[PDB]
């Protein structure tokens, strides 16, 4: 989120120790407000995992531990188990927002297969869609593991954030993951630029594909 | 056991209103503050507001995004907490979770972790109604061809509601097919894509047709995907 920052994904093998950071601000964790952690298993409602920085509710095993220092908090999972694959959210009070703030959430993957870098294909608007006065760029990501990517778009080398829609990764037939992202444009926007790019980040490394409106038209 | 049950979800037009009741059981409802949290499709958790115990006036506090629009109230005799949503906007579309605020005492003060969560109820704010999709080809070209494998697909745009299914060549082509989940645009309409990878040499010789079915609109679309010689 704005005032609370989490990494989008973390991974480890069964039995390992992983940590999830929650980087705060002097309007929340740094001011002394306590940190809470929530676990959301896939397809379930969240549950309270840690309260008051480090306390575990009954029913939360002690491989979960929480710590806080300064403007930072952290959730450790000592001895990763398969059932721990989930989204984790930190939460604290923020005085600049005057409300209860959540981090953006971290997807924890418990590794069950070899890591795999993504393949990326970028499709321009079809002539049929252009002839219907619409334009959608389609960026398809496939064959990657773990199932977490971030997608960024560029027009003429510059970032573009308006008009973007991205799906959460889901399993392919071969048990790796795929994801898709869309850039919606008007035909005039499309034609007015020299290039459009999609940039897919997976495990700190990025694959970028580029299309040119002047080609394939 | 401790339990919370929301009701009242549904589809409502922008600018209208909706009330969500949440019924509590298995504990003394009146002993607890209660808090609402929401989660837009595909997004993270977002606090909505909370309400104190009645003995303290049942005062309420809201996220900035719903101040002056949403109202929380409680009725301790029926063990119900209500989320009244007025002036609804499309970006209020979310699963709404009712939660209980814990009583656990820390060092000189009570914590406020949300220690019981309901299953959540979906509120969709949208002017969309049943609408069949437009299907566009994602033509294979040199820019989608790598090492002698070509990707091609079809873009299924602006339909409502979910779901659509896609097959290729009437179910005869399944190797390498992936149909993606849909994205929800702010207009309230869905879009998805389906991709298949085939040998680039087959492109002049094989026909590729994606079969789109949207049963809610009684629409089927068979789109021929022709290769681009560029
Ligand atoms: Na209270």
């Amino acid at each position: 989120e704005s005032v609370l920052t989490q990494p989008p994904s973390v991974s480890g093998a069964p039995g390992q120790r992983v940590t999830i950071s929650c980087t705060g601000m002097n309007s929340n964790i740094g001011a002394g407000y306590d940190v809470y952690w929530y676990q959301q298993l896939p397809g379930r409602a969240p549950k309270l995992l840690i309260y008051g920085n480090s306390n575990r509710p009954s029913g939360v095993p002690d491989r979960f531990s929480g710590s806080r220092s300064g403007t930072s908090a952290s959730l450790a999972i000592t001895g990763l188990q398969a059932e721990d694959e989930a989204d984790y959210y930190c939460q604290s009070y923020d005085t600049s927002l005057n409300g209860w703030a959540f981090g953006g959430g971290t997807k924890l993957t418990v590794l069950t297969q070899p890591k795999a870098a993504p393949s990326v294909t970028l499709f321009p608007p079809s002539s049929e869609e252009l002839q219907a006065n619409k334009a959608t760029l389609v960026c398809l990501v496939s064959d990657f593991y773990p199932g977490a990517v971030t997608v960024a778009w560029k027009a003429d080398g510059s970032p573009v954030k308006v008009g973007v829609e991205t799906t959460k990764p889901s399993k392919q037939s071969n048990n790796k993951y795929a994801a898709s992202s869309y850039l919606s444009l008007t035909p005039e926007q499309w034609k007015s630029h020299r290039s459009y790019s999609c940039r897919v980040t997976h495990e700190g490394s990025t694959v970028e594909k580029t299309v040119a409106p002047a080609e394939c038209s | 056991e401790v339990q919370l049950v929301e009701s009242g979800g549904g589809l409502v037009q922008p600018g209208r209103s909706l009330r969500l009741p949440c019924t509590a059981s298995g504990f003394s409802f009146g002993d607890h503050a209660m808090s609402w949290v929401r989660q837009a499709p595909g997004k993270g958790l977002e606090w909505v507001g909370f309400i104190r115990k009645t003995t303290y006036g049942a005062t309420t506090h809201y996220a900035a995004a719903v101040r002056g629009r949403f109202t929380i109230s409680r009725d301790d005799s029926k063990s119900i907490v209500y989320l009244q949503m007025n002036s609804l906007k499309t970006e209020d579309t979310a699963v709404y979770f009712c939660t209980r605020v814990q009583l656990d005492y820390g060092p000189g003060y009570q914590y406020y972790g949300m220690d019981v969560w309901g299953q959540g109820t979906t509120v969709t704010v949208s002017s969309a109604s049943t609408k069949g999709p437009s299907v566009f080809p994602l033509a294979p070209s040199s820019k989608s061809t790598s090492g002698g494998t070509a990707a091609l697909g079809c873009l299924v745009k602006d339909y409502f509601p979910e779901p659509v299914t896609v097959s290729w060549n009437s179910g005869a082509l399944t190797s390498g097919v992936h149909t993606f989940p849909a994205v929800l645009q702010s207009s309230g309409l869905y879009s998805l894509s389906s991709v298949v990878t085939v040998p680039s040499s087959s492109l002049g010789t094989q026909t590729y047709i994606c079969n789109v079915n949207h049963k809610p609109s009684n629409t089927k679309v068979d789109k021929k995907v022709e290769p681009k010689s560029c």
